[PDB]
RNA sequence: GGGGCUAUAGCUCAGCUGGGAGAGCGCCUGCUUUGCACGCAGGAGGUCUGCGGUUCGAUCCCGCAUAGCUCCACCA
RNA sequence: CGGCGAGUAGCGCAGCUUGGUAGCGCAACUGGUUUGGGACCAGUGGGUCGGAGGUUCGAAUCCUCUCUCGCCGACCA
RNA sequence: GCGCCGCCAG
RNA sequence: GCUUGAGUCUCGUAGAGGGGGGUAGAAUUCCAGGUGUAGCGGUGAAAUGCGUAGAGAUCUGGAGGAAUACCGGUGGCGAAGGCGGCCCCCUGGACGAAGACUGACGCUCAGGUGCGAAAGCGUGGGGAGCAAACAGGAUUAGAUACCCUGGUAGUCCACGCCGUAAACGAUGUCGACUUGGAGGUUGUGCCCUUGAGGCGUGGCUUCCGGAGCUAACGCGUUAAGUCGACCGCCUGGGGAGUACGGCCGCAAGGUUAAAACUCAAAUGAAUUGACGGGGGCCCGCACAAGCGGUGGAGCAUGUGGUUUAAUUCGAUGCAACGCG
RNA sequence: UUGAGCCUUGAUGUGUAGGAUAGGUGGGAGGCUUUGAAGUGUGGACGCCAGUCUGCAUGGAGCCGACCUUGAAAUACCACC
């Protein structure tokens, strides 16, 4: 019972279930994809 | 009763509830328990403890079948993906495999609308 | 408190027996700073408890405490705008603090003659269970067992 | 009519069991919370009416008494 | 003209059948909560039952007459 | 989980 | 005449550019069975709903529609709108490389014409999932909402119509010129290519920033800098992108577009505060942990009110009410 | 396959006392009895795990009775359920 199933983190299984719970309107993903990578900055 | 010494525990871990169904390898159910049916309701129902207790109550009610080795199969994001597998091991089964079978569409059907809470 | 998180201080031992545990018990029982009145009640009640159940004076007292001391109790956390009654392990100092408070609280509710009798009976009750203080403990445990989900 | 059936906390409903009155919602405290709900833990609250049968029968043989229940109804 | 129904607290309504004891919601009142109002909480209070007569030991309740207000009918010519 | 409002001029 | 603008040809390159057809895997739903048994589902909590007529769970088989996880990227392509599995067919543009060719053939563009997200409309299909309307359940003072359970248009396809969006870079098109830095992407040349090197040269693109500009914010070789060509448009707020008329449209409406009347403002950017059911960090008997009270009783005392000939005047959230 | 009846032959019964998981009674003094027993190995059987019921083996002729404890007393066999 070591239960190191961090493969689920690797496959982003829980990630993909959370994002699929509700519909994101195309506009909303675009805005967060732009805000994600503006934040990805030194 | 039946000669089932090695089955599979199917864990349906939703956000609201956990259903544990033990089955033979062919997929015929032997017994089941739920967090909802184990004297846990509402806020308590959606906890890793209520799932543990359910997995305990499901280990019991397949005593007669005489199972020893089980593969685990975990659907869903919910609390009690892991407290359920621990409980199965602690109930004296030999955990063999742990697959995850949460279905992901490869795009597919439009989900319901976002909640405005 | 927010900043300096210090409390409590030195106490004298019980005059008769030399027990800080028993000296605290007097303080729980005391009212209006009448410590002479309180320690008279305790000694009377212990004397009766000693001859009634056998044992020593403090040995009889500790046995009562053993059966009222709570192991866990519910708190309140507030995680995300939602109050969960989380069970938490009560520390040894608070353990016997609640024990002593519940015994005294029970004894003051009983309808006997003197406080010394009221107390003596409640100490005897606690040592055998069936009392109001042990019901408090049991109730506190049931509360904590019901909310074992929230740990 | 003649039969067969259920008739238990204030409401609700199980109690195959001849070894016994149980759950949830009301109502009473306590914890709970900024209060308010929500949730949680205790606490009371009596089993148609009579016999037979006895080793005890909310629980059964028998006979009455109740509303409910269907069948006969050229009930002349 | 004939028929049916109604009249109960400020308002809207149970109760009447089957005589003994008048309820319910809102409003009103006092207190609490608020900086204050609303909401909310806790406490109260307020009717002799349209009028009159009768039966009854006793009538909101049963009987009769009456007033007021509704509703229905008034067809064949 | 629930959180409405604040008379006119100055 | 000329070749430097513009164009043609040759060879390659990258690309969710477009149209048509096909196909794959995952998942949802439904249907038929097997196993199995009392719950499922849902929420803040519930309930409506589903379930012993056997649900949910689990396994098998089948049907059908829609969308293509990962790759995936301030990545790419397109005039804009937009375009994302894989395969084929038809097809548009862009860029590079040297070289040949034509010889100003250019730029802009009122009117005009075409394309033009979503919703919507017409006819005919289709319909899994989602979901205006609608229904029920909650919540609430109410709740025609937000939340829940359902759910019809529609979303999908064909053909037609509509012609609008914060259709945005709120920035018209074309050309020239003017310090830099770090990237992305896509070509190409040269050099020990001597290993996911080094030095050049093109195209497109992200971020930073210099001069300059700007009300400021900011923009900054992809300019909002410095100039030139042409077009579109503005002239205080409201009334109003409304009415009337015209044109367009099946309709919804679009488009063009006033006036009276009314106000002394309306407005942009930035500043200091204050505020937030914004974020971070702290504190105080603020809370928590405790102990004892007040609110009930009688009485004392102050106040409100009422009363009175007069009950003198003042103090009135906290910070008036055993107060002057 | 699957019930329903019936026949025949097996198994089955948890007040509290407690040899102790007791349906009513007698022809009622023993029989299943080397178509073999004491004691043990195994399996089936249910469970309120106290325990009982026995098949197959082994060991190879002994377990057993009615007493005393209980509402209810033999289940020492058998017979009517
Ligand atoms: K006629
Ligand atoms: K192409
Ligand atoms: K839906
Ligand atoms: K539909
Ligand atoms: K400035
Ligand atoms: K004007
Ligand atoms: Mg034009
Ligand atoms: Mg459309
Ligand atoms: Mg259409
Ligand atoms: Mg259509
Ligand atoms: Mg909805
Ligand atoms: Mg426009
Ligand atoms: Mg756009
Ligand atoms: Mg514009
Ligand atoms: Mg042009
Ligand atoms: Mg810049
Ligand atoms: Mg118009
Ligand atoms: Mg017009
Ligand atoms: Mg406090
Ligand atoms: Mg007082
Ligand atoms: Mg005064
Ligand atoms: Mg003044
Ligand atoms: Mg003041």
């Amino acid at each position: 019972d070591v239960a190191l199933r961090r493969f689920k983190r690797s496959c982003e299984k829980a990630g993909v279930l959370a994002e699929v719970r509700r519909r994101e309107f195309y506009e909303k993903p675009t805005t967060e994809r732009k805000r994600a990578k503006a934040s990805a900055v030194k | 009763r039946k000669q089932v010494s090695d089955g599979v525990a199917h864990i349906h871990a939703s956000f609201n509830n956990t259903i544990v169904t033990i089955t033979d390898r062919q997929g015929n159910a032997l017994g089941w328990a739920t967090a909802g049916g184990s004297g846990f309701r509402g806020s308590r129902k959606s906890t890793p403890f209520a799932a543990q207790v359910a997995a305990e109550r499901c280990a019991d009610a397949v005593k007669e079948y005489g199972i020893k080795n089980l593969e685990v199969m975990v659907k869903g994001p919910g609390p009690g993906r892991e407290s359920t597998i621990r409980a199965l091991n602690a109930a004296g089964f030999r955990i063999t495999n742990i697959t995850d079978v949460t279905p992901i569409p490869h795009n597919g059907c439009r989900p319901p609308k976002k909640r405005r809470v | 408190p927010r900043r300096r998180v210090i409390g409590q201080r030195k106490i004298l031992p019980d005059p008769k027996f030399g027990s800080e545990l028993l000296a605290k018990f007097v303080n729980i029982l005391m009212v209006d700073g009448k410590k002479s009145t309180a320690e008279s009640i305790v000694y009377s009640a212990l004397e009766t408890l000693a001859q009634r159940s056998g044992k020593s004076e403090l040995e009889a007292f500790e046995v009562a405490l053993e059966n009222v001391r709570p192991t866990v109790e519910v708190k309140s956390r507030r995680v995300g705008g939602s109050t969960y009654q989380v069970p938490v392990e009560v520390r040894p100092v608070r353990r016997n603090a609640l024990a002593m408070r519940w015994i005294v609280e029970a004894a003051r509710k009983r309808g006997d003659k003197s406080m010394a009798l009221r107390l003596a009976n409640e100490l005897s009750d606690a040592a055998e269970n069936k009392g109001t203080a042990v019901k408090k403990r049991e109730d506190v445990h049931r509360m904590a067992e019901a909310n074992k989900a929230f740990a």
